[PDB]
RNA sequence: CCUCCGCAUAAGCCUGCGUCAGCAACUGACAAUUAACAGCCCAAUAUCUACAAUCAACCAACAAGUCAUUAUUACCCUCACUGUCAACCCAACACAGGCAUGCUCAUAAGGAAAGGUUAAAAAAAGUAAAAGGAACUCGGCAAAUCUUACCCC
RNA sequence: GCUACCUAAGAACAGCUAAGAGCACACCCGUCUAUGUAGCAAAAUAGUGGGAAGAUUUAUAGGUAGAGGCGACAAACCUA
RNA sequence: GCUAAACCUAGCCCCAAACCCCCACCUUACUACCAAACCUUAGCCAAACCAUUUACAUAAAGUAUAGGCGAUAGAAAUUGGGCGCAAUAGAUAUAGUACCGCAAGGGAAAGAUGAAAAAACCAAGCAUAAUAUAGCAAGGACUA
């Protein structure tokens, strides 16, 4: 968990457990061309590669293998009016590869208005030959 | 020459990227050779249940009728939870009713929390 | 949202709205006279009837209360013309626009007299509260299915009560009910 | 040759000016109160 | 400012009026038309 | 061009104001009031002049004399260096001597 | 904005004068 | 742009993401994107009595009167741009078909006496009543520029014009309107006008050539 | 499984999916430690769920289905802290009489302040503790003047305050 | 056609010429640098540590030197955290300047002195120059050739 | 964080003749000329030059603070 | 006719009243965890230099006193909301932000539609429209 202070520890002392787990997680597509058992995670900053391993078996018991992590620094270099930097947040960044030979793509996610084009169709485009004449009258 | 920015693990030299790091948790302990001990004891263990057969939803339904909001104080909490045995031991040592009044010797303490969240 | 932030006809947070009020404006703030929260009387969905200027005496039906500014929105009356669609070639189809009301503008109608009517908050023996008119002793009412999908609960495992008070904690009624078990005995540290 | 002068370091920076320093004497406690009456949203490096 | 001029406008075109028909800037800009406008006089 | 476009909005005063009608009344609270009270008790403002008028030097010497012991600190700092100007100003500076 | 009338009555009044020596009435 | 689909696109393209927004408020229409039946010129009671049931007192034998001081009295706002009044005598969805080429140049739009009696011709159907009249009329036009020289008909002369005229209702407030005007195919064209046109063929780039 | 999370795969490019309410807070206190566990670990795989969703919806330049179930997920999830958190409040209130989980005291920093001094868990005693005796926790008296500058500015912004307050009155009492 | 640069690490900087969209690297959105390299170390209490380095051998020194344990007790778990991008830093700048070390010492790496034209004066840098060869000038300064001798300090 | 001196623990010095030696790179400095003078530069550029195994040069951290420091005295240097 | 002009209200000032305000953070602040504080202010300046000296309710009273008896200093007993500012103004403040500085520190500028945007005229400077012998650029004039 996150937040939280974590009851210290002496030797011999009992097992350390979190029982409703603060942090969340986020799997993305990798950006880059990636092996086809590694999963992209972004983990929040105060979880280990250790905890994201137990987070990943026990929660949604996956096998998983080995994990790598990294720090992504969001940019600090984008400006308001009153010229002030605004820092976009950094990111802790999983790298997970699977147990068992198991392979993961990311699956591909997403495959009034009857006046308007009603009347987009009777537009009614002026003739040339008409030369500005309003087309209203009958005469 | 920066002073607005925050002072992040990125940014000293080789030994001042070394000691700071993110709002991790120590797991171990160095040792010579600069080993590092991992205790398996301080890992978190993510006590998860068994989700199966289990009937609650991360939705409830529109249906549900609307109610007031009772927070548990102590004298709900102690009125449900104890009164009932003291008016049926009372009818017929505080120790007996679930009350502790010193924790020294108790595996999950509520003062100061042992446990976590 | 900034402090002076000009309220409008666009909601306070849609596209529009962010090239109507961007985050660098300094507007003179709109003085509107200080309605209390329980002195408002002009909910989403009155018939009521329009008193000053365009579209005098007319009845209509209130679809939107902007309350931060005093605003009532009469639904078809009051209303200007604007297009929308316009292209670079074509020139949009008209629409009838509606100009909100200040309601000092607005009266509220009996739905048996169908009057302008001034109301108060009177207070009865059956109802705490409730609008009451003036010039009649008539009670105006507040004016105004779902199929459960995969992932939501049912109403009666929502309102199960499988709550048995104890002076357990959390944590030692799921270590009870996991069967966890654990011998090592937490060994006391230091607060300072 | 002149004017390069700043020849930045991080280490010669926080232990220089920054707050340890500021708070080891107690001019530099007066710094800090300074800033803090001023209002200055950076107290020390 | 408690009481600043705002009447100002009326003594520029006070001199200036005489100056409508000079070379240069001395039509144009105070500082140098009421010079050449007291001159003229 | 200093000037503006438009006629300003016109300026609305009511003389018959509850200020302005009874405007001036109980001045004479003490010539026909059995001279119980003082008209400088009848009027509201600092506390260092109620009822005193001295120039600027005089003033600062007195707001600083009654009121100046629960001033704030620059304000007791800006005033005592007020009377330290008006001071060297007043006693060594000026035509007439 | 300097608050007063009596400028912007006049100014007023000669921006008047100017409207009409611009466009003069029949 | 062109069309809303351009927009969106390079609202992807751009990055500029728009979530869909749902407010209360909805556009309270008044007219109907053209006709709901269209009249072919060389039964329907039903809609009469569906007229009847809403509105209470309407008489189809008084009618084509009233339909002919809704449509000259809307013509002769054209004489005075009185867009006030036509509004109130005019759709939304003919205002702009009306009043849009109008713009900076004066009509001279008069009306001399009728050739037949005007009549009801059909009549379809929140609920939009809908009343087709035929009309044949002797108008006189004289469009104008900016500049104000004629440039479409003589101000004397009158014409005879066939008109099928369709009204609409918005059917507790509203009254009878102009909401089209069917012109058919088989219909004589209109006067000629004043001047010539050029109309310009294919602009060739230079690889391409006229065929 | 890596499928948990993603939802049904008949929802994927729906542009609008219907979901219930989020769990109120007296829906919570109804259900037991061991039901709101499990319901914890429940609203935790949809709010990754939902996470993952959210972020294609930004590297896919589209926008979301329906993201007002992220904001009803968030509520529940809290809402089921904060009744957890309120069991865990009524008893440490019956069984010590303490109303702050974690220990402190209300201290006084070098700057003269007063601050609830939160404390940290430690193994030997605050008496050898090195690097905790460096951290001083008295003002001395050069402070007192700083304290007295601090509380002459927080007087002048609520003076300017109070008196704002009552020009806005009168500006109001003007107008109507 | 240039290269006396380049490629890394250190220090510095902090996403700053990646994708998509909007004289002739800016904005919005998205994405990335993944530890084996490098930081982040050490259980006490006593007790030991006279003989440089220079290919360390002859030698040859003086300025006299950069490198180590033992006794007994305690000790059994293990691979976490952080840095990792760029055309970059300090000089107000897309500044002929300043910048430590390891490699290549002409490059396998890195770059372009000319927007186009004409061929004025004056100016800068250069190449050549008859005869003479310091006559110039404060002074052989500059340039070209390289040299003799004598004073002062 | 420049610069004056120092402390700690480091580093570089090709080749040729044969030591605070000589020729000579890198590197340090800046004699003399010319350019530049709101410049490329709030002291540079091009060439010529002095030194280049030593009282050398240099990276890193630390120390000395203004009634002072520091100084192979130029009354220098101590953030243009 | 371009640049532009304008604008009224954010706020502020002076009074009165009333005594105010989860987590991490003294190690390299924003880092989960190991053997000591008090010590006269001085000086500018006035004395036409300077050197002793030089101010920090009412009334007695500028009195007694003190003082290179000179500049000057000086008692006591006793007595008893706005004839404010309105965007170069008013706070520096839209903000102690941007930016500058190694740091202490310094320190900005600015906005104006309408009920609803789900609807002209006038500063300088130019332009329309370059210039004609001769001279502080005018004045007397003149048909010009
Ligand atoms: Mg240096
Ligand atoms: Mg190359
Ligand atoms: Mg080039
Ligand atoms: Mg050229
Ligand atoms: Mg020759
Ligand atoms: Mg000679
Ligand atoms: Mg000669
Ligand atoms: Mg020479
Ligand atoms: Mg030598
Ligand atoms: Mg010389
Ligand atoms: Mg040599
Ligand atoms: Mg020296
Ligand atoms: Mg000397
Ligand atoms: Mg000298
Ligand atoms: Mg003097
Ligand atoms: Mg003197
Ligand atoms: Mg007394
Ligand atoms: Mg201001
Ligand atoms: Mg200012
Ligand atoms: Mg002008
Ligand atoms: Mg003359």
């Amino acid at each position: 968990a996150r937040n939280v202070v974590y009851p210290l520890y002496r030797l011999g002392g009992p097992q350390l457990r979190v029982f409703r787990t603060n942090f969340f997680i986020q799997l993305v597509r990798p950006g880059v061309a990636q092996p086809e058992d590694t999963v992209q995670f972004r983990i929040p900053m105060e979880m280990t590669r250790v905890d994201l391993r137990n987070y990943l078996e026990g929660i949604y018991n996956v096998p998983v293998a080995a994990v790598r992590t990294r720090v992504q620094h969001g940019s600090n270099k984008r400006r308001d009016h009153r010229n002030v930097r605004i820092k976009k947040p950094d990111y802790k960044v999983a790298y997970v590869q699977l147990a068992h030979g198991q392979t993961f793509t990311f699956p591909d996610l997403f495959p009034l208005y009857s006046m308007l084009e009603e009347e987009r169709q009777q537009r009614q485009s002026s003739d040339p030959r008409r030369g500005g004449v309003p087309s209203w009258f009958g005469l | 020459a920066d002073r607005m920015s925050k002072w992040t693990s990125k940014r000293g030299p080789r030994s001042f990227r070394g000691r700071k790091g993110r709002g991790a948790k120590g797991i171990g302990f160095l040792t010579s050779g600069w080993r590092f001990v991992q205790i398996k004891e301080m890992v978190p263990e993510f006590v998860v249940p068994d989700l199966t057969g289990f009937k609650l939803k991360p939705y409830v339904s529109y249906l549900a009728p609307e109610s007031e909001e009772t927070p548990l104080t102590a004298a709900q909490l102690f009125s449900e939870a104890v009164a009932p045995a003291i008016e049926k031991d009372f009818k017929d040592n505080l120790e007996k009713y679930g009350f502790e009044p010193t924790q020294e010797g108790k595996l999950f303490q509520l003062y100061p929390r042992n446990f976590l969240r | 949202l900034p402090p002076h932030y000009r309220y409008g006809m666009s909601p306070p947070g849609s596209v529009a709205d962010k090239r109507k009020n961007p985050p660098w404006i300094r507007r003179r703030p709109v003085v509107v006279e200080p309605i209390s929260d329980e002195d408002w009387y002009l909910f989403c969905g009155d018939t009521v009837e329009i008193l000053e200027g365009k579209d005098a005496g007319k009845q209509g039906k209130v679809v939107q209360v902007i309350r931060q500014r005093n605003w009532v929105v009469v639904g078809g009356l009051n209303t200007h013309y604007r297009y929308i669609g316009k292209t670079m070639d074509y020139r949009g189809t008209m629409i009838p626009s509606e100009a909100p009301l200040l309601h000092r503008q607005v009266k509220l109608v009996d739905p048996m007299d169908r009057k302008p009517t001034e109301i108060e908050w009177r207070f009865t023996e059956a109802g705490e509260r409730v609008r009451v008119s003036t010039r009649s002793g008539r009670i105006i009412p507040k004016p105004e299915t779902w199929i459960d999908g995969p992932k939501d609960t049912s109403v009666e495992d929502a309102l199960e009560r499988t709550y048995v008070p104890c002076l357990k904690t959390l944590q030692e009624e799921v270590m009870e009910a996991m069967g966890i078990k654990e011998t090592r005995k937490y060994k006391k540290v230091y607060w300072y | 040759a002149r004017g390069n002068e700043y020849q930045p370091s991080n280490i010669k920076r926080k232990n220089k000016h920054g707050w340890v320093r500021r708070l080891s004497t107690p001019a530099g406690v007066q710094v800090i109160l300074r800033r803090m009456l001023k209002g200055r949203k950076s107290l020390s490096h | 400012l408690r009481n600043r001029v705002t009447d100002r406008y009326f003594r520029i075109q006070e001199v200036l009026k005489h100056a409508r028909h000079f070379r240069g800037r001395k039509n144009r800009c105070y500082r140098l038309a009421v010079r050449t406008v007291i001159r003229a006089f | 061009i200093g000037i503006r476009l438009t006629l300003p909005p016109p300026k609305v005063v009511d003389r018959w104001n509850e200020k302005r009608a009874m405007f001036g009344v109980y001045d004479n609270i003490g010539i026909l009031g059995n001279f119980e009270k003082h008209p400088k008790e009848l009027i509201r403002g600092p506390i260092w002049l109620r009822g005193w008028k001295g120039n600027e030097l005089q003033r600062c010497i007195r707001k600083r004399k009654m009121v100046g012991s629960r001033m704030f600190a620059d304000d007791l700092h800006n005033l005592n260096k007020r009377i330290r100007y008006l001071y060297k100003h007043f006693n060594r500076h000026g035509k007439f001597r | 904005v300097k608050k007063g009338f009596r400028a912007a009555f006049r100014f007023q009044k000669e921006l008047e004068r100017q409207r009409l020596l611009r466009c003069p009435p029949p | 742009f062109k069309t809303e689909k351009e927009f969106m696109q390079h609202a992807r393209k751009a990055g500029l993401v728009i979530p869909p927004e749902k407010s209360d408020r909805s556009i309270h229409l008044a007219c109907t994107a053209g006709i709901f039946d269209a009249y072919v010129p060389p039964a329907s009671q039903v809609s009469i009595r569906r007229i009847k049931d809403y509105d209470a007192n309407f008489k189809i034998k008084d009618f084509p009167e009233k339909a002919k001081d809704i449509f000259i009295e809307a013509h002769l706002c054209l004489n005075n741009s009185d867009h006030d009044r036509l509004h109130t005598l005019v759709t939304e969805h003919c205002f702009p078909d009306m009043t849009w080429d109008i713009k900076y140049k004066t009509v001279r739009w008069s009306f001399v006496e009728s050739l037949e009696p005007s009549h009801v011709v059909q009549v379809r159907c929140n609920v939009y009543g809908q009343i087709t009249v035929r009309m044949h009329t002797r108008q006189t036009l004289a469009i104008y520029d900016r500049f104000g020289r004629l440039m479409y008909g003589q101000e004397d002369v009158p014409k005879d014009v066939l008109e099928y005229v369709v009204f609409e209702k918005q059917l507790p407030y509203g009254s009878w309107r102009m909401h089209t005007k069917i012109v058919p195919p088989w219909a004589p064209p209109k006067q000629p006008i004043l001047k010539t046109v050029m109309i310009p063929g294919p602009q060739l780039k230079p690889e391409e050539e006229y065929e | 499984g890596l499928e948990e999370f993603f939802d049904d795969p008949k929802n994927w490019g729906q542009e609008k999916v219907k979901s219930g309410a989020a769990w109120t807070c007296q829906q919570l206190r109804n259900k037991s430690n061991e039901d709101l566990h499990k319901l914890w670990y429940v609203l935790l795989k949809e709010r990754n769920m939902l996470l993952t969703l959210e972020q294609e919806a930004k590297r896919q330049r589209l926008p979301m289905p329906s993201p007002e179930r992220l904001d009803k997920v968030v509520d529940s999830m809290d809402a089921l802290d904060k009744v957890v958190q309120e069991r865990e409040d009524a008893l440490r209130l019956l069984q010590t009489g303490q109303e702050r989980a974690r220990p402190g005291a209300w201290r006084r920093d070098i700057f003269g302040r007063i601050i609830w001094h939160k404390f940290k868990q430690w193994v030997i005693p605050w008496h050898l503790n090195k690097r905790y005796n460096r951290k001083r926790f008295f003002a001395l008296p050069y402070v007192d003047h700083f304290l007295r500058l601090e509380r002459e500015k927080r007087a002048r912004i609520k003076a300017r305050k109070e008196n704002l307050e009552r020009k806005k009155a009168k500006i109001l009492l003007k107008k109507f």
